[PDB]
């Protein structure tokens, strides 16, 4: 048989809860005071993101 | 526990030993998503990490390791 104009929608809301999120801090176990064992050396300062002021704009 | 309890897992997975939760941060950055909150500071050494945006397929592949790890 026909169908006919069957299933309406339904017209809902939202709901504004992003709630504060748990975040964890998991500390790896660096150069600490530890058995024998040798570190790292920094390479260099390289300064990579190095900001700079202007050019021409009198 | 069907689900994973997002707090079992952060307080379980940073009370690890250095294998275990150096196993952690390499499972959560291998798999990093668009949605987890990662923040690696590599000068005190930790991973910041935001768990409960990570994805069903990691928090419970975390919570399985880290509980096996605990319990």
């Amino acid at each position: 048989e026909v169908k006919s104009s069957s299933v309406e929608i339904i017209n809902g809301s939202e709901s504004k809860k992003k709630k504060p999120k748990l975040t964890v801090k998991i500390k790896l176990n660096k150069t600490t005071v530890l058995e024998n064992n040798d570190g790292k050396r920094a390479e260099e300062k390289p300064e990579s993101k190095s900001p700079a002021k202007k050019t021409a704009a009198k | 526990k069907g689900s994973v309890d997002l707090e079992k897992l952060a307080f379980g997975l940073t009370k690890l030993n250095e294998d275990d939760l150096v196993g952690v941060v390499q499972m959560v950055t291998d798999n990093k998503t668009p949605e987890m909150n990662v923040t690696n500071n590599v000068e005190e050494g930790e991973f910041i990490i935001d768990l409960y945006s990570l994805p069903e397929g990691l928090l419970k592949s975390l919570w399985d390791y880290v509980k096996k790890n605990t319990e």
